[PDB]
């Protein structure tokens, strides 16, 4: 769809050519508001039903109910059999609808941005339309400080010429400018002149991908429409008043959403491990069905050859023993329906939601500062259990380990260090010396070379409101140490050196301001002195400033002293930032000025043009000094990192500082402690892969096992950017890097790039396969969080993209420590126990039915009344599972926060595997066998009562059902170590409910609700067999579990069990300062 | 913790032992006489004399307090008679003479035991129409679509008792248990069994006496109720409510080998002597290798003579005692301390 033709006559393009249906034009729904939601209100039912029935289990339940609908498989009214499935579907639909409503409300708040598209024909009026702009056939004169709804080919502008500024912030970080439209120009007047006139035929090149290139054309009654002519999306600077132009290409969802916005979905590791268990249960059900079918067919053939009484009248087409075998298959599927998890998924989702709510309402991970009170939000209502299995953590230093509010510490001016900066500069500033002149120049370039805006509403104070923290810190420090930036109210800016209020002149702000590998931020200024000289001020990164200098006179000694000073500053954990000085002769200044003026608008590239202009103007810079600003680490970061290290969690840091200045920030973040060798790879006249392999050989090559892969109290690794780039370029280097990173616990990477961080996380997560976590604040952080198992965002001052595109939004790093340890550990333990006990109770029911099926010819007949079988996954035993999921604890949170070494069990995945699943299945089978066989052989008698009445199927069935409910509930209770009220209620409310149901349901007269069990209130509660069998089967079923649990606690204890015993029996122990505990710091 | 596991096991055993002893004692205070009359058609003498029954036909389960040994009981005898000059249902009489070694206490019950009879089969357990039996006006199409799938209707005339359970009603009766040697004269005394009270007075509610929406000529009797009703229901609808045998039979048994009550006695004591019970063999079970039986048993507090739960309790008590003693010995040998901080991962060398 490359070509599109526009603007025949008047807005509202009713007719261009053809009729409709092929070009997708003129309100043909070619564009619409961005849909971050799931479905429509009308189409909610089909998509919701498809999503629910794509879970295999739900389709199985629907098939079972539909089979029950037919009279061949029917037992009771369809309402009872369909009620559990309907309830499950309703709960799941409500949950997903709530999530979709949250997303839709967020999207609605984001959208509806006022847009001033005018021109409709009373003849003129209305305008101020909704964010959903009218197709591609209208124009908008969008005012100042308003976001762009779509791309546009702006023709004219309120300000002089058709120049505009948009400040692309959601797509980049640097400033923005335009280069006019061209031929339309003055002929393309706004304010109904575009409506009165009718010209131009807009031409387009590629609607699919247009980033940094949006070329086009237009012909009136050929013109080179370019990117610098076409505004793209979501960008608002508006240094002018308003800009008017025609909307083309995207209406709402064609350009920027195409550029980015692919959000994946994430699932926990526990669910992926649970899926094979569901498959195994389904396989068991199928095997039971086929075995029952075979045996029933054989027995029915035998019993129909010799006419029995239960095989009479089988000489039909739907009752012969073969179709009877098929019906036995179907009824085996319909009889053991509890084995396939019905309410497991809804219960797990509810438990995860409540765990996320607990993560929210926690008061230990809530940040209060300056009135606002950030809370740890769980943006993903799942993944609450993957926090407890974290084995790798990747972090970005700035904004996460630091407060992003740095304060000036040391300033170097020529040759003397200085240590709210007042120091000896006041005692040294004494005029008539070269050092004093250099100091004046240093302070001038620090106080002028910026983009800071100053507020003069408080005389004497003059508060500064900058954009980047470094500029604010530098300007405020310069003001406090003398030279005060008076302001930039007009084109002329003023300075407040402590003699007068002398002022400079602003001509050409080289506003480059970092990024694009161009970290210089120079600015051309002219003093209003009678000489009126033209001099250049510049500040930027160390490398660019040092490479842009001169190589004569004493400047060589100046440079070497400055380099030594820079190294000394970096050694102390400071961020370096140099300053420069350049003098411009008037003639070259004005020639370059006119060259820059005519190159500002070029309609071709202009990016490399501006860069080359900047590189050309800088030829005689003179070094003035080297500033050093310290980034304040957040309160609790060192302790947090130490505790994470004492959990087996590897802590990588991808910092944006230099290697030396970011060696754990001078070993202060506890990443690189004492007595731990650090490996440094810097690529100095050597191959990165060769150096890495040589270091690996030197430090671990003595190991025999390591050599197979090749075919001091700790270790670390440092690789800044180029080792990383070359490792990801090649394969063997990547493998060696992965090995050396696996065999260490603190990898510090300095001066990294977004793609490099994402590739680090991808490498670890893919090759290793272990759980990973990423935390940050910037856009690079949003990328590395999207490409990670669990993502964490910090609501820093750099923006809010990371919080939006992350699973969790913490405010502090210590909050990450607490969250991870206590919440992940508890969540993993609770989810594992809950899933295992759910499978256990389902297996108990299915096993009792199967053991009866041994003694019925394998005819797949339910021993229990269908009421008891239909209410197993609900009513009887769901509350204990929910209680285990919610309120269960293995140890109090104080112990977990004090001794992080207990994190081994959750990190190593010792709580949920397949051996535990097999153990719980076997336990269920054993207990079901005990219950069924003991009660059966108890009821193998004449009366089982004093009145002589016969023992029929339902008495023994009801006794076994009550016993099974008691056994399941007391098993779930026995697997609880956090008995506080609610678990009592669950465990003694399930069996209480079944007892009440048996008491009341058996007194309903046969006049209504036949009930098939009329009399069990007289046949069970009055029988000694029932009252002495249910406690016996309960005790015998629970005894092996009790003994095994006691022996595992005593003979072969765990660390968690031992610490639980220590806390319970010895409350007067100082965990933090005990010789055999955290006092050892181990 | 040992302090929570040894006392618990000891208490569990100390509680289990008396309960098991009581259950075993109650089961022991019960008598049971089992007589197999299935093979009475071919092996019994068909002349008028008697022959001692085979050893693997009768089983005596005497009480614990009885001094008479099992081997001291005379072998029961039987005879077979098939004379086609009596009413339908009593043509093949099997008379079994059995001896009661000691006076059976009051509350004596009579059961008939069936083996290899699968009432619990899926085709059989659900093969009954509750709404037809309750007497509500159920249309013919609903009968065709009901749970009485194999036996529903023929020629537009639905069966009143439909399904497989009603069709296979046990039509074998034992209308005599006579004492052949009493003490107070009366050379033969009949031990009066009452065929009322066999079923609990709550099963009769879910069976209607007479149906009102169909005339008593458009309903056909079940296929196997042909000898009892040769020309259909001429006397009216059968009173299924008022007969206890049908109600007892229409209660699906849990196991293939099941016993169903047939007549009971409460206020009479069975004397010591040789009796003679007449069984009207009309229900064939030999086709599917089934064996009928006659069970005369007394009742205790637990019920029948099944001392399985008591001995299971005793075995559990013995196991608990053994485990508790072993745990106490281990505690007294190596008393491992509580809160031991030497086996921790960061404490072990
Ligand atoms: C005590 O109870 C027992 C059982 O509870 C009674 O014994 C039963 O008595 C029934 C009534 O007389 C018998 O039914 C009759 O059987 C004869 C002959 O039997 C064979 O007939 C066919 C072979 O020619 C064939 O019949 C079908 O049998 C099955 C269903 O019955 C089918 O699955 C099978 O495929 C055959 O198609 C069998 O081989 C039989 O073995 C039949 O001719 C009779 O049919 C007549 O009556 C029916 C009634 O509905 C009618 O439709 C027909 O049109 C025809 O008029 C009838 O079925 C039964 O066989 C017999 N069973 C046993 C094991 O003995 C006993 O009589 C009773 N005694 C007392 C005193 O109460
Ligand atoms: C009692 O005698 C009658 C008639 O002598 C038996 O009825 C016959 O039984 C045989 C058994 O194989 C059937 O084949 C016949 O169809 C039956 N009827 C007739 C008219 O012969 C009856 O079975 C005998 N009762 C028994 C043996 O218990
Ligand atoms: C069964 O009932 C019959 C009659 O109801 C009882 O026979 C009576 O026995 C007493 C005591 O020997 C005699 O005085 C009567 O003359 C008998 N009456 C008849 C009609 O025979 C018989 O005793 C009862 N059997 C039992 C075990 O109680
Ligand atoms: C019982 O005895 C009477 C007379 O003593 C006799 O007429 C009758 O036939 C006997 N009944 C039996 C032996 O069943
Ligand atoms: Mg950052």
């Amino acid at each position: 769809p490359v070509p599109r033709s526009v603007f025949i006559n008047e807005p509202l393009p009713s007719e261009y050519y053809d009729k409709k249906g092929k070009i997708l034009r003129a309100h043909h729904f070619a564009t619409n508001q961005n849909v971050t939601s799931k479905y429509t209100v009308i189409t909610f039912i089909p998509k919701n039903l498809f999503e629910q029935f794509r879970r295999v289990a739900n389709c199985f339940f629907l098939a079972i109910s539909i089979l029950q609908f037919f009279p061949k498989f029917s037992t009771i009214s369809p309402g009872l059999v369909i009620l559990p499935l309907i309830i499950v579907l309703a709960i799941t639909a409500l949950k997903d609808g709530y999530e979709d409503i949250k997303r839709h409300q967020a999207d609605h708040r984001t959208n509806h941005a006022i847009v001033h598209v005018l021109g409709g024909q009373g003849e003129l009026g209305w305008h101020r339309t909704i964010w959903e702009d009218v197709k591609v056939g209208d124009f908008v004169k969008i005012y100042e400080n308003e976001q762009f709804p779509a791309d546009i080919v702006i023709c004219a502008t309120s300000e002089e010429e058709d120049v505009a500024y948009i400040e692309t912030k959601n797509l980049d970080g640097e400033t923005n400018l335009k280069s006019r439209n061209g031929v339309p120009g003055l002929s393309h007047l706004n304010t109904a002149e575009a409506c009165a006139k009718a010209h131009l035929c807009i031409d387009l090149d590629a609607p699919e991908s247009n980033m940094f290139r949006l070329n086009g054309a237009v012909i009136n009654l050929i013109h080179p429409i370019t990117l610098e002519t076409t505004m793209l999306r979501g960008c608002v600077l508006k240094n002018t008043a308003w800009v008017i132009g025609i909307i083309v290409y995207t209406g709402e969802d064609t350009k920027i959403i195409r550029n980015a916005g692919a959000t994946p979905s994430k699932r926990s590791k526990v669910e992926k491990q649970m899926n094979p268990q569901v498959i195994i249960n389904l396989v068991i059900l199928a095997a039971i069905a086929v075995v029952c079918a075979i045996v029933d067919h054989v027995n029915e053939v035998e019993w129909d050859r010799q006419q029995a009484y239960w095989m009479l009248f089988a000489d039909t087409s739907g009752d012969n023993p073969n179709i009877n075998g098929l019906v036995t298959f179907a009824n085996a599927f319909i009889t053991f329906q509890n084995i396939v998890p019905i309410s497991l998924y809804i219960s797990i989702e509810a438990v995860r939601t409540i765990q996320a709510a607990f993560i929210y309402w926690d008061r230990d991970i809530k940040y209060k500062k300056d009135g606002v009170t950030t809370r740890t939000t769980a943006r993903s209502w799942n993944l609450s259990d993957d926090l407890g299995q974290i084995e790798y953590i990747f972090s970005d230093k700035t904004g996460t380990l630091t407060q992003n509010a740095m304060i000036f510490r040391q300033c170097s001016v020529g040759g003397k260090i200085y240590t709210h900066d007042a120091e000896l500069d006041k005692d040294l500033e004494a005029h008539d010396s070269e050092q004093s002149r250099i100091l004046h120049g240093f302070f001038a370039v620090l106080g002028l070379c910026h983009t800071v805006l100053a507020a003069e509403t408080e005389p004497g104070v003059i508060e500064y409101k900058a954009q980047s923290p470094d500029e604010a810190a530098l300007v405020q420090s310069a003001a406090d140490v003398g030279f005060v930036f008076r302001g930039r109210d007009h084109n002329i800016l003023r300075m407040s050196t402590p003699f007068s209020d002398v002022s400079d002149e602003y001509e050409l702000l080289h506003v480059l301001e970092f990024n694009s590998a161009r970290k210089r931020m120079s600015v051309i200024l002219r003093k209003l002195d009678e000489d009126g000289r033209i001099f250049l001020l510049c500040k930027g990164a160390d490398n660019v400033i040092f490479e842009r200098l001169t190589k004569d006179s004493n400047q060589r000694e100046m440079r070497e002293k400055t380099d030594q000073d820079l190294q000394y500053f970096a050694s102390e954990g400071l961020r370096t930032l140099c300053l420069a000085y350049r003098i411009l002769d008037p003639q070259v200044y004005e020639q370059w000025a006119k060259e820059y003026h005519n190159a500002t608008v070029a309609l071709q590239d202009r990016e490399e043009r501006i860069e080359s202009v900047s590189s050309s103007i800088e030829r005689d810079l003179i070094l003035l000094g080297a500033t050093a600003i310290e980034d304040k680490l957040q309160d609790g970061v060192p302790d947090t990192i130490s505790d994470l290290k004492r959990a087996g969690i590897k802590v990588w840091v991808a910092t944006g500082d230099k290697l030396e200045t970011a060696v754990a920030i001078g070993y202060t973040t506890n990443l690189l402690t004492k007595d731990t060798n650090l490996i440094v790879v810097r690529e100095g006249r050597h191959s990165i892969g060769d150096q890495l392999r040589e270091a690996l050989e030197e430090f671990f090559g003595e190991d025999a096992g390591l050599r197979t892969t090749l075919s001091p109290g700790g270790f670390s690794l440092v690789i800044e950017g180029h080792a990383l780039a070359h490792c990801f370029d090649d394969e063997e280097t990547e493998a060696l890097l992965l090995a050396l990173s696996t065999r260490c616990n603190t990898v510090i990477c300095c001066r990294v790039s977004p793609l490099q961080k994402a590739q680090i996380v991808h490498l670890i997560k893919d090759n290793l396969g272990v759980m990973c976590l990423a935390i940050g604040d910037g856009a690079n952080d949003v990328s590395m969080i999207q490409a990670a198992d669990v993502g964490v965002g910090i609501s820093g001052e750099e923006g809010l993209q990371a919080v939006n595109s992350s699973d969790y939004a913490i405010a502090q790093f210590r909050y990450l420590k607490r969250l991870l340890l206590v919440h992940g550990h508890w969540s993993y333990f609770r989810n594992s126990s809950m899933i295992l006990n759910f499978f256990y109770k389902n297996i108990i029911g299915i096993g009792v039915l199967f053991w009866f099926m041994i003694y019925c010819g394998w005819s797949t007949t339910y021993v229990f009344a269908y009421v008891y079988l239909l209410f197993w996954n609900v009513f009887w035993t769901l509350v204990p599972v929910i209680a285990i999921g919610l309120f269960d604890r293995n140890i109090d949170d104080e112990t977990l926060m004090a001794l992080p070494e207990l994190y081994r069990a959750s990190r190593e995945g010792k709580y949920f595997g397949l051996m535990r699943f097999a153990y719980y299945i076997f336990e269920g089978v054993y207990q079901s066998a005990v219950i069924y066989f003991f009660l059966n052989y108890t009821y193998v008698t004449t009366t089982a009562r004093g009145d002589g009445y016969d023992v029929y199927m339902y008495e023994m069935s009801t006794t076994q059902a009550i016993g099974a409910v008691m056994v399941a509930n007391l098993f779930s209770g026995l697997n609880i170590d956090a008995w506080t009220g609610w678990v009592w209620f669950a465990i003694w409310f399930g069996p209480f409910l079944i007892w009440v149901f048996t008491a009341v349901y058996s007194v309903i007269p046969p006049s209504s609700f036949y009930t098939g069990v009329y009399g069990n209130d007289v046949f069970l509660f009055r029988s000694a067999a029932y009252w002495f069998g249910w406690p016996f089967v309960t005790i015998i079923a629970l005894l092996p579990r009790y003994l095994i649990k006691t022996f595992r606690q005593n003979i072969f204890p765990n660390d968690v069990d031992t610490m639980r015993l220590v806390r319970k029996y010895h409350p007067e122990v100082d965990l933090y300062n005990h010789p055999m505990l955290g006092g050892k710091l181990a | 913790t040992p302090k929570s596991v040894l006392p618990t096991l000891l208490i569990i055993g100390i509680i289990f032992a008396p309960i098991g002893a009581l259950i075993v004692w109650g089961s022991g205070k019960v008598t049971t006489i089992t007589l197999d009359y299935t093979e009475c058609d071919v092996d019994a003498p068909t002349d008028g004399s008697y022959q001692a029954m085979p050893n693997s036909a009768y089983q005596y389960d005497l009480a614990t307090s009885s001094s008479v040994s099992e081997s001291s009981i005379a072998s029961p005898t039987w005879t077979f008679s098939n004379d086609s000059s009596r009413e339908v249902g009593e043509t093949a009489r099997c008379e079994i003479e059995f001896e009661v070694p000691y006076d059976l206490g009051p509350g004596l019950f009579l059961y008939y035991k069936l083996t290899n009879y699968y009432q619990n089969h899926r085709r059989y357990s659900s093969s009954f129409d509750a709404t037809q039996l309750i007497g509500d006006s159920r249309s013919l199409s609903q009968i065709n679509g009901g749970n009485c799938k194999p036996i529903t209707s023929r020629d537009g005339k639905p069966y009143y008792p439909c399904g497989l359970i009603a069709n296979s009603l046990f039509n074998d009766t034992f209308p005599s248990v006579v004492l052949l040697n009493p003490t107070n004269g009366a050379q033969n005394q009949t031990y009066n069994f009452s065929e009322s009270g066999i079923a609990w007075g709550g099963i009769k509610k879910n069976y209607a006496s007479t149906l009102t929406y169909i005339s008593p000529s458009d309903v056909l009797p079940p296929p196997n109720w042909a000898l009892k009703y040769p020309n259909g229901y001429v006397d009216g609808f059968p009173n299924l409510r008022e007969d206890e045998h049908f109600q007892v039979w229409m209660r699906v048994a849990a196991l293939p080998t099941f016993r169903k009550l047939w007549a009971r006695n409460d206020g009479e004591i069975m004397s010591q002597g040789r009796y003679r019970i007449v069984a009207n063999m009309n229900y064939p079970v030999k086709q599917f290798s089934g064996t009928k039986s006659i069970v005369i048993s007394t009742v205790s507090w637990i019920g029948g003579k099944q001392p399985f739960l008591g001995w299971a309790y005793i075995a559990a008590a013995i196991l608990c005692v053994v485990l508790a003693v072993a745990g106490l010995i281990r505690h007294l040998v190596k008393p491992r301390k509580l809160g031991d901080m030497s086996l921790l991962s960061w404490n072990q060398p």
